[PDB]
């Protein structure tokens, strides 16, 4: 029996500020034990100031992505080019993922932007298609070693909504040089795309593995 | 299908500072037999692509029907198909990453993987890896089977990172491949002593090598 | 003619593109995709599908897991003018925060609520469906629809694939006019109850005694109130739905 | 009787003296097409169209008439535009088929006959309509030059020499006189000095006109399809200008 | 009299040799209003005269993107160009998706043609009835084709159809060279445009409202101008 | 060039893939009254437990008739393989025949079955339908 | 879509006549003349073998068809639609009856389907009904010996003796007062051979007219040996030397 | 055609609590070729699993009145398979006005079984005359043919063959070809508990009908 | 002229016959040449008359003769392009017979196979028929050789000789006057050369004013092989006498 799916590691992580989003992800791309690059992007900018990234199987996740744009292109063809809002593309990347509910994409999918009003927000589905709206997500194979790292250091109840960007980007890298220390599978680098009113910004840093 | 029957073993990909250097040994074996001898698994596409393939090879042989299908395709109806109208290295690994992928979720996979080099018309080199699950990535330095744990490092230690491709010349380059070329024939047991070779330079163009043999063997130190 | 020479005429089909599924999933020609009434859903092209899936569901990354609902306690009950639909909210732990309470309970319509205890995704896919279909049916008919017709509808679309490897059983609770309040129960193995008193979930014969010991015909708002939230205490942060003819209502507590 | 009532208002139907009137309507309809030839010298053949003068808006290097189907076969065709074009495809798609299949380009032969063989299958049904284009086409291959013309009926035949269009008459008659006068053979070269010649002539007819010469031969092409250079069309200009006055 | 029997479909031939029902095609084009067309050595435009059903309603949309490299104007029938804009646009996508590769503007016509000549074949399809005119850039520079609905397309510097284009048409080719070596240089190219657009008026003057432009270039994606967009070259 | 029938497994499943046989009341499910299977049919019973050698037997001549064609493009043309399908299409599209399944001479004519027999000819092989009229509206698509 | 659909080509007319099916009658009248005469011991089918070139070799054409190895057909009308119309029948006969019952179908039960197949040509969108007229003879257990006619549009009707083709009315008048419940096979060659005397108007010998009968069995011509329940065919084709042996006599 | 249904309930009745009801499985059969014609002969004793069930029994099936052939394995499915190229070829026959081949029957015969993909039981040996001359070939139940002069098939199959190597010249007459498949048929009977009872014998030669000879031995 | 109807499609007309297939018939003259088919004690000759008004045209690319397989050899008297047609076809009928019955297909089996196409296209009324004459010549191993002609209207037989085209009614008496002088159903000569000569003398005699080498075309079956002779081939046969 030809087995169709694999794992290649990563770890992202999502959070939503009060004017702005952050999603993250390791710059590493592994077979088991083994280093296939170590520099393979894994969150995208997937149109009108919307990040995604699929974390898991990488061909799943690059296919996702892909079907995910074309929509995306041709609903801007239908509709006088009109922006799509964050919970429409929620909701489009749902009907996605349930397409394929007996044949399911062996990923876990988080998406950041800006809300109606202008706040952030980070949407989280599992690989069938189940999704919520949540303050912080991160996903991979370092997730318990990330969450109690950004519980101790901040309070989702320092209050998260009077966090600056760079106080959100100074807690993601801490972070992730944690995780590099204690797991193997993270390192390398870390890739950090900001959502603002201004668009998408990009950031990179290299961690211990050159 | 279900498992390769003849089968190749490894491509071995680099990048430099005016293009890439790809290698792949000639032999296809059965089983634990070494059948056939002068099987050519590097496929030059255009003149500034070359596609290597590894695994089954009838599987092989059907993408290279594929590819000259494209090819000829190309020219219909572009009378500039020799011109700036030719195919680009990621025109084809596309194609090839969407075959790989459709032909993964039909569970009737290619058992191969694929390595594609070459220089845009920019003069950006490209080099790209895909395998039977579709599974695609990007690296100064590729390769495929026992290349991908005992000729990666060999090749790392040249081009370690993305500041290091323009301080590697052509020479030290392919002195890196030759050496990981021997290595691989020192210690695999499917593994060819001929060879083939291909350089892609944004100046000289594609140069092919064939009939390369591994030299330079140590073996005094027996007895 | 020229369709059948320029079938006969010569890439495509690697790419499997020749077929109208196939050009029709990727967003090729257009967004018909997503215009679909009746989603489509792939099924592995092998003789054994219902096996693949169950091997492959039970295999290690904990967020690659398709979630699953708690198993909390569920409780309905109709007594004189309306639907007291009570759950406790009793978060489970998790690498993520959340940004509002967990919305245990489906809203179909300003008139219809569901239930999970089930898998969380078919839940949500699915009522969201029933939803569609329930405005659709409105709109034609220009009335409302029936609780009994939207629980038939629901269980006859779990029914069409039973086996496959769907898990879900909703409660549907409804206000009508014509029929009063009703309340049925939809598996996912395609049975369909009418009930005048539901309780699921990990423990729910306890809530069922205290219901039973306290339950009659001539309650009031606050009585019903009050005794689904104790029901839900006994049984185990307890949130309460009031369904009428005009709607349901909403109480964190109260 | 060139108009037949009752029996020219369907594809696919006999007369009672056995005609098939939408056919000779299709060549009636070729009859007023741009006049082209072709000639078969030697080791090779020679195209020649005369070319309708147009707006200067358009690009010089992106309107040919002469159109190529694979690197060894050249082809022109005259009446509907649309029609040509469509033959045309068919023909590359046929020849790509062949060369992929055998590892060989494909022969004279087989292609004319595939092409007829397309075209006659559109004269027997009624939901269909003959082609209003003749094709004058040729090339090189293993067995020496072939030359061959494709009419609406289906029917093909190899020439020594082919024209079609309106001055289809002249054009003929000068090609029988070049026959006779080379009974032995005929060169490349000089073949396209008679094709410039022929041309000039058959323009009798107040519009300028411009000229349009291919070759195809082993010994200048090597058994290619080429075009014409400025050195050797301006020559045959010049000669057809002196033969003409 | 004797036209009146042999111009019942496309299947059928005159006496003399003659498809009535492609001619009439054709001259269903005439029915619309004028667009122009004109490119340089590095951008390509487009200039359309929209016309509205009164005075309360809007006008048409006779500018259609097909892709962030190439777009093309209408002139004729609604439904052909609806469809012809669709094919196109799926085209490109299909392109841009298997190979992310920029459709050409040569095979864009190419397939446009082929798509035409079979409706002018069979039996049950009436042809096109629009004029399209396509301005594109790719890596040949740019680009503009007229095509025909008969099934054919031509490339050119510069074109108009529609009604009363005879006028731009002159035009155009009057100030020919003068047109061709404006490079790095848009607004100089669209006033010119304008101008020989405005020759085709007869009782009109451009307005905000009846004024369109699209424009295509070297790092210009294609880009529309509607409005008061067009209000600076009025 | 196929032997053996290739790809007879489905790959996408609906509720109104059936597209003859649909609700009314609720357009995007199947009418299970009027498909007169027996009641409790779910369409994914039909995805598993088939023998293997149903789909083989199922599409059998077909797969012989595709590899004839698929021949007569490489050998002949397109022009062969159009005309065949063309002949085909249209002694089949003519024949109209409520009231009996079998095929016409000039088909099997075509076919060069004339003298073959196999056990589909041997074996040829209600409250609701079954009837001339919904016979006319599948032919009509109506 | 009206491609989906072709209207009927058999129409009633205001006479309520359907035109098509007599003008294949038509046809049928203008053909050469065929006739069977039944007799108690076997049936005997005759017709004449036309021949346009006299150059052309007329055993390879036969108008008179082996169905099963008890029934016998001939036509009169159009040969290719009776050519197509034999190998139907002949496939009928084992796919229907042979493959299902173990054995040969009877004669009414053939003549049915044939008259079946018939008429669906006139209730069709774009073929033509037969034009043809069939006289088929068979022998079978239950019913003894049959002699059946078979009308382009459908209709069979048995009968004790019949002609068909362009001289049917005067060998029906000549077969009317020679004809009794007393006759033998041989009589009823002799008989057929007289009335087909009086319809050929240019040469009549064994190379010009053909004959079969269904008698008793043969069993010589079985082509093997060894069960003596397998009864031998009752359908023989006469040869031309026989034919020409009786007119000698 | 052949029906698949009710598949899954037998599935289900066979691995809950019913047991299918066992098909018969048919035992010699032999075919030797001599210098004017073939003889294929068979053992007449059919038993049901270890009881015996018929001492004569009629396993030469006819094909054509000089093409005959023998069957091995599931008897239905021989049978089946012999009565459908039987009615092929008469129609065949029929369509061409001529005697028909032993060719074109293995050639219908190994279509038919390499379309079923071996699910049909039947391994045949088919004799036969036709105006080319005499031919025998064995068919296997995949669709795989092969040619000889002596064949031998069934249970006894290795008994009948040892006696053939014996046995076997290539100038043979009638009576000693049928004088050597008796001894097959009888030495497959003595050393093997399938074969039994009489021998059915089938002779063919080249301008003369087939003889066919039922209880031999007495 | 059909009145209504019948102008389109083959329905039958108030007299009972079918005008498009009569109108196929006709339209099988339009080549006004001839062809005439002999057969020798164990071949089988077939000759045909070329015409090359165009000066132009190449004679070596005209022809009505062709090669359906190995043994079976065509002539076609008729339009060219529906002679490819049938030729096509009947080479795709001889190969499937041959891969479907295990044996080289028979002259006369061929032959019904067209037929049953033709009636096809008869009785149909969206077909038309080809307006086409067939001829297949061959030497078949059970029946010696054997000549068989098919027409338009689905009729198929067999010959002891033959010949088809706007002048058959000389030859065709000719050849019976032959026939019954020398009380023979072919010709008592052992080489096909000889069969050859007669064939060619025949035709000058019946067409008259002779011919050279240009203006014939010539096929030879045998009981191995078919095949077509040159005009090299042509003009020694005609030396002979």
């Amino acid at each position: 029996q030809f087995n169709p799916y694999g794992d290649n590691g990563g770890t992202i992580l999502g959070i939503a500020g009060e004017d702005f989003a952050v999603l993250a992800g390791d710059t590493r791309n592994i077979t088991d034990y083994s280093i296939n690059s170590r520099y393979e992007p894994k969150v995208f900018d997937c149109g009108d100031n919307i990040v995604m990234s699929a974390n898991g199987f990488a061909a799943d996740g690059d296919a996702l992505v892909k079907r995910f744009k074309n929509s995306v292109k041709w609903y801007h063809f239908d509709h006088n080019d009109k922006k799509l809002s964050i919970n429409s593309a929620a909701r489009n990347i749902q009907h996605l993922l349930y397409g394929k509910r007996f044949f399911p994409y062996y990923v876990h999918t988080i998406i950041a932007g800006l809300d109606e009003d202008g706040k952030g927000a980070v949407y989280s589905f599992d690989p069938v298609g189940s999704y919520e709206r949540e303050q912080c997500r991160a996903g991979g194979a370092a997730a318990s070693l990330i969450m109690p790292f950004l519980d101790n250091q901040v309070n989702f109840k320092k209050p998260l909504k009077y966090l600056s960007v760079e106080e959100v980007i100074k807690l993601v890298r801490d972070s992730f040089t944690s995780a590099t220390e204690r797991h193997i599978q993270v390192g390398d680098g870390l890739e950090i795309l900001i959502v603002t009113k201004d668009g998408v910004r990009k950031e990179f840093y290299e961690l211990k593995r050159d | 299908t279900q498992q390769p029957i003849v089968t190749g073993t490894s491509v071995i990909s680099m990048k430099y500072d005016n293009g890439v250097i790809i290698a792949a040994d000639n032999l296809g074996s059965y089983g634990s037999l070494l059948r056939f001898n002068g099987v050519e698994r590097l496929i030059p596409v255009g003149d500034n692509t070359v596609v290597g393939i590894s695994g089954d090879i009838s599987d092989m042989q059907h993408i290279e029907r594929l590819l000259k299908d494209l090819v000829t395709e190309n020219a219909y109806d572009n009378p500039l198909a020799d011109a700036e109208e030719a195919l680009e290295p990621s025109y084809i690994f596309e194609y090839l990453a969407t075959v790989m992928y459709q032909r993964r979720s039909k569970m009737n996979p290619l058992w191969n993987a694929i390595i594609v080099a070459g220089v845009q018309s920019n003069g950006d080199q490209f080099l790209r890896y895909v395998n039977l699950l579709g599974v695609t990535y990007s690296s100064p330095t590729l390769a495929t089977g026992f290349g991908a744990h005992m000729a990666n490092p060999l090749l790392r230690k040249v081009v370690d990172r993305e500041s290091d491709i323009p301080k590697t010349t052509v020479q030290v380059a392919e002195e890196a491949i030759v050496n990981a070329m021997r290595v691989l024939y020192y210690r695999d047991a499917r593994s060819s002593r001929n060879f083939s070779l291909a350089i892609i330079d944004k100046n000289t163009g594609l140069t092919f090598k064939k009939n390369l043999q591994v030299e330079n063997m140590k073996w005094d130190f027996a007895k | 003619m020229q369709a059948i020479a320029d079938s006969f005429s010569v890439l495509v089909k690697e790419l499997q593109y020749d077929n109208e599924q196939n050009l029709e999933s990727d967003f090729v020609t257009g967004a018909s995709q997503f215009q679909r009434l009746a989603p489509s859903l792939t099924v592995p092209p092998i003789a054994s599908p219902q096996q693949f899936l169950r091997a492959h569901t039970d295999d290690r990354n904990p967020d690659c897991k398709i979630k699953i609902a708690h198993g909390t306690t569920t409780l309905a009950f109709r007594f004189q003018g309306g639907i007291i639909v009570a759950v406790d909210s009793r978060a489970t732990a998790g690498n993520w925060v959340a940004s509002q309470t967990v919305k245990k309970v489906i809203e179909i319509n300003p008139f219809l609520l569901g239930t999970m205890a089930g898998g969380a995704a078919d839940c949500q896919f699915w009522e969201t469906w029933l939803g569609s279909q329930c405005r659709l049916h409105e709109l034609r008919e220009k009335e409302r629809i029936s609780v009994a017709a939207a629980s038939k509808i629901l269980s006859n679309l779990v029914y069409q694939y039973k086996g496959a490897g769907l898990s879900m059983g909703t409660m549907i609770c409804g206000y009508t006019r014509k029929e009063g309040p009703t309340i049925y129960y939809v598996d996912s193995d395609g049975t369909r109850l009418k009930g005048d008193i539901f309780c699921v979930g990990s423990g729910q014969t306890f809530a069922y005694g205290v219901l039973d010991s306290n339950y009659k015909w001539d309650l009031s708002v606050e009585d019903a109130l009050y005794l689904g939230k104790r029901s839900i205490l006994a049984a185990a942060s307890v949130n309460l739905y009031h369904v009428t003819e005009d709607g349901w209502i909403y109480h964190g507590n109260h | 009787t060139s108009i037949g009532t009752g029996y020219d208002l369907s594809n696919s139907v006999f007369s009672p003296d056995g005609r098939n009137f939408q056919v000779e309507y299709a060549v009636k309809a070729v009859e007023n097409g741009t006049t082209s030839i072709g000639i078969k010298c030697n080791d090779g053949v020679v195209f020649a169209v005369e070319k309708l003068i147009t707006s200067k808006l358009l690009v010089p290097q992106k309107n040919v008439k002469i159109q190529v189907v694979d690197r060894h076969i050249g082809c022109v065709y005259s009446g509907l535009i649309p029609d040509g074009r469509h033959l045309v495809n068919r023909g590359r798609e046929e020849a790509a088929s062949f060369k992929k299949l055998y590892k060989t380009p494909i022969p004279i032969p087989a292609f004319a006959d595939r092409l007829g063989q397309y075209v006659q299958a559109h004269t027997l049904y009624n939901s269909v309509r003959p082609f209003g284009v003749s094709t004058i086409f040729g090339g090189v291959d293993k067995n020496g030059a072939h030359l061959y013309m494709l009419e609406p009926s289906g029917s093909y035949w190899g020439y020594k020499g082919a024209a079609t269009g309106k001055g289809r008459q002249s054009a003929k008659a000068e090609l029988e006189k070049l026959v006779d006068h080379h009974p032995e053979g005929l060169s490349a070269r000089e073949a396209v000095k008679q094709a410039a010649k022929i041309i000039y002539l058959a323009h009798e007819d107040e519009k300028d006109f411009e000229l349009e010469i291919s070759w195809c031969s082993l010994s200048e092409t090597n058994g290619l399809h080429k075009f014409v250079k400025g050195d050797l069309l301006q020559e045959a200009i010049d000669f057809a200008q002196k033969e003409i006055n | 009299m004797f036209r009146n029997n042999y111009d019942g479909d496309t299947v059928t031939f005159s006496p003399t040799g003659r498809l009535f029902q492609v001619e009439y095609a054709l001259e269903a084009i005439k029915q619309g209003s004028v667009t122009v067309g004109l490119r340089s050595n590095t951008h390509a435009v487009l200039v359309a005269l929209k016309r509205n059903a009164d005075e309360l309603s809007s006008y048409q949309k006779k500018i259609i993107k097909c892709d962030e490299h190439m777009g093309l104007s209408l002139a004729g029938l609604a439904p052909d160009a609806r469809v012809l804009s669709n094919y196109l646009r799926q085209q490109c996508n299909y392109s841009s998706l298997v190979f992310n590769r920029k459709l050409a503007v040569e095979r864009a016509g190419h397939l446009l043609c082929d798509k035409a000549q079979k409706n002018t074949q069979s039996y049950g399809g009436r042809p096109y009835g629009v004029g399209l005119l396509i301005i594109g850039y790719d890596k040949s520079g740019a680009h503009l084709l007229e095509f025909q609905p008969s099934g054919n397309v031509t490339e050119l510097y510069g074109t108009a159809i529609g009604a009363r284009s005879q006028g731009a048409k002159t035009y155009l080719e009057r100030t020919l060279d003068t047109f061709i070596k404006i490079d790095g240089n848009p607004d100089e190219l669209i006033k010119a445009g304008v101008e020989a657009i405005s020759q085709s008026l007869r009782d009109e003057s451009l307005t905000v409202d009846n004024l369109s432009i699209a424009i295509v270039g070297k790092d210009t994606p294609f880009t529309i101008y509607d409005g008061e967009a067009v209000a600076k070259y009025i | 060039m196929n032997i053996v029938p290739q790809d007879t497994f489905k790959s996408q499943v609906s509720t109104d893939q059936d597209k003859s046989v649909l609700s009314s009341a609720v357009p995007s499910l199947p009418d299970t009254l009027r498909q007169q299977e027996g009641g409790a049919v779910p369409l994914s019973t039909q995805l598993n437990d088939r023998h293997p050698l149903e789909s083989t037997l199922k599409n059998w001549e077909t797969t012989q008739r595709q590899r004839q064609m698929e021949q007569y493009r490489q050998i002949f043309g397109i022009a062969e393989p159009m005309k065949r399908t063309m002949e085909m299409e249209i002694v089949n599209r003519t024949d109209f025949n409520p009231l009996s399944t079998n095929g016409s001479i000039h088909r099997d004519i075509l076919l060069n079955k004339e003298c073959s027999i196999d056990w589909e000819d041997v074996y040829p092989g209600t409250m609701v339908g079954d009837d001339v009229h919904s016979k006319i509206e599948k032919q009509l698509g109506i | 879509m009206t491609d989906r659909y072709s209207f009927s080509l058999t129409t009633f007319s205001p006479s309520g006549k359907l035109g098509q099916i007599d003008y294949a009658l038509t046809a049928v009248k203008q053909g050469v003349t065929s006739l069977g005469i039944k007799a108690t011991n076997g049936v005997v089918i005759a017709t004449e073998k036309k021949s346009s070139s006299p150059l052309a070799m007329s055993e390879t054409l036969s108008k008179v068809s082996l169905l099963t190895p008890d029934i016998g057909a001939v036509y009169s009308g159009m040969g290719p639609d009776y050519r197509v119309l034999v190998d139907k029948s002949r496939k009928v006969a084992h796919t229907s009856y042979k493959r299902i019952y173990g054995e040969y179908p009877p004669t009414k039960l053939l003549v049915s389907e044939v008259a079946k197949i018939m008429q669906e040509a006139t209730q069709s969108g774009g073929v033509r009904p037969f034009g043809v007229s069939l006289l088929i003879a068979g022998h079978d257990e239950f019913n003894g010996f049959s002699l059946y006619q078979v009308d382009p549009s459908g209709s069979y009707f048995p009968w004790k003796a019949t002609a068909i083709g362009k001289g049917s009315v005067a060998a029906k008048t000549f077969l009317e007062k020679r004809w009794n419940d007393e006759l033998e096979l041989e009589d009823a060659i002799h008989i057929a051979l007289l009335t087909l005397k009086e319809s050929v108007e240019g040469e009549f010998n064994g190379d010009t007219i053909e004959l079969a009968i269904i008698g008793d069995e043969n069993p010589d011509l079985l082509g093997y040996t060894g069960i003596p329940t397998d009864k031998g065919p009752r359908f023989r084709k006469l040869t031309s030397q026989e034919i020409n042996d009786r007119l000698e006599a | 055609g052949l029906s698949f249904d009710n598949y899954q309930r037998n599935n289900f009745l066979a691995e809950n609590s019913h047991t299918q009801p066992k098909a018969t499985s048919t035992t010699t059969i032999v075919g030797v070729k001599f210098n004017n014609g073939v003889v294929i002969a068979a053992d007449t004793r059919s038993t049901q699993g270890p009881i015996v069930a018929d001492k004569n029994c009629a396993k030469l099936h006819r094909i054509s009145p000089k093409i005959w052939c023998a069957g091995a394995g599931t008897a239905a499915d021989t049978e089946a398979v012999t009565q459908l190229i039987g009615s092929n070829i008469e129609l065949h026959s029929l369509y061409t006005s001529r005697e028909p081949r032993v060719v074109s029957a293995l050639q219908m015969l190994k279509q038919h079984l390499f379309k079923y993909q071996g699910h049909i039981g039947a391994y045949l040996i088919v004799a036969g005359v036709d105006p080319t001359g005499s031919h025998l070939f064995s068919i296997h139940a995949h669709g795989s043919t092969d040619v000889g002069y002596y064949l031998s098939l069934g249970s006894g199959s290795l008994a009948a063959m040892a006696v053939l190597e014996s046995h076997w010249k290539q100038d043979l007459t009638k009576e000693e070809a049928i004088k050597l498949a008796s001894d097959a048929i009888q030495a497959g009977i003595w050393n093997d508990l399938g074969s039994g009872s009489n021998v059915d014998v089938c002779v063919m030669e080249i301008g003369k009908d087939a003889e066919y000879l039922r209880n031999y031995t007495p | 002229s059909a009145a209504g109807y019948d102008r389109h499609i083959t329905i039958f007309s108030p007299e009972g016959r079918l005008y498009q297939v009569e109108y196929a018939f006709k339209a099988t003259n339009q080549t006004n040449i001839n062809s005439l088919a002999v057969r020798g004690k164990d071949c089988t000759v077939v000759i045909s008359q070329k015409k090359v008004p165009d000066k132009l045209l190449d004679p070596t690319t005209v022809s009505y003769i062709f090669c359906i397989s190995r043994t079976i050899g065509m002539v076609v008297n008729g339009p060219i392009p529906d002679a490819r047609n049938a030729a096509l076809r009947a080479k795709a009928e001889a190969a499937e017979f041959r891969y479907k019955y295990g044996y080289d297909m028979p002259c006369d089996v061929l032959a019904k196979r067209m037929a049953n196409l033709s009636q096809i296209y008869t009785q149909r009324a969206y077909m038309r028929p080809l307006g086409v004459i067939l001829t297949f010549v061959s030497v078949d191993e059970e029946l010696g050789p054997s000549i068989y002609k098919t027409d338009p209207a689905g009729y198929y037989v067999g010959y002891k000789a033959t010949a088809t085209g706007p002048k058959q009614q000389e030859i065709t008496t000719n050849l019976e006057n032959h026939f019954k002088k020398s009380k023979i159903d072919h010709i008592n000569e052992e080489s096909w050369e000889k069969v050859v000569e007669f064939a060619i003398t025949h035709m000058i005699d019946a067409l008259g004013t002779e011919f050279s080498k240009n203006d014939l075309e010539v096929g030879v079956a045998t009981k191995d092989k078919f095949f077509t002779l040159s005009a090299e081939n042509i003009e020694e046969r005609l030396v002979a006498i």
